[PDB]
């Protein structure tokens, strides 16, 4: 019941870093 | 006298997030669509409801241009 937003904001953050434009 | 708020940029890349269907079903379900952002002072990337899909549809200017 509110274990799949703490799941869903750290898949996002983790796909946020290799999706970054960053090299 | 209004506000409006507003994301713009240059995407990198324009393709939606495939996810599993909540129902029982098949094919591809999206979750949600990551939009590329780059702007001249300040640039990020966000994603977005996939409900866009209807909204990238018909844009006809280039892959993620502006």
């Amino acid at each position: 019941a509110m274990e799949l937003e703490d799941r869903k904001y750290w898949q996002e953050q983790l796909n946020k870093r290799d999706k970054k434009k960053k090299k | 006298k209004e506000t409006k708020e507003v994301y713009e940029g240059e995407v990198t890349e324009l393709t939606p997030e495939d996810a599993e269907n909540p129902l029982g079903g098949y094919g591809k379900t999206i979750s949600h669509v990551i939009v590329g952002l780059k702007s001249a002072k300040g640039t990020k990337t966000l994603r977005l409801d996939p409900t866009i899909y209807e909204s990238i549809q018909r844009e006809k200017v280039s892959i993620g241009d502006v």
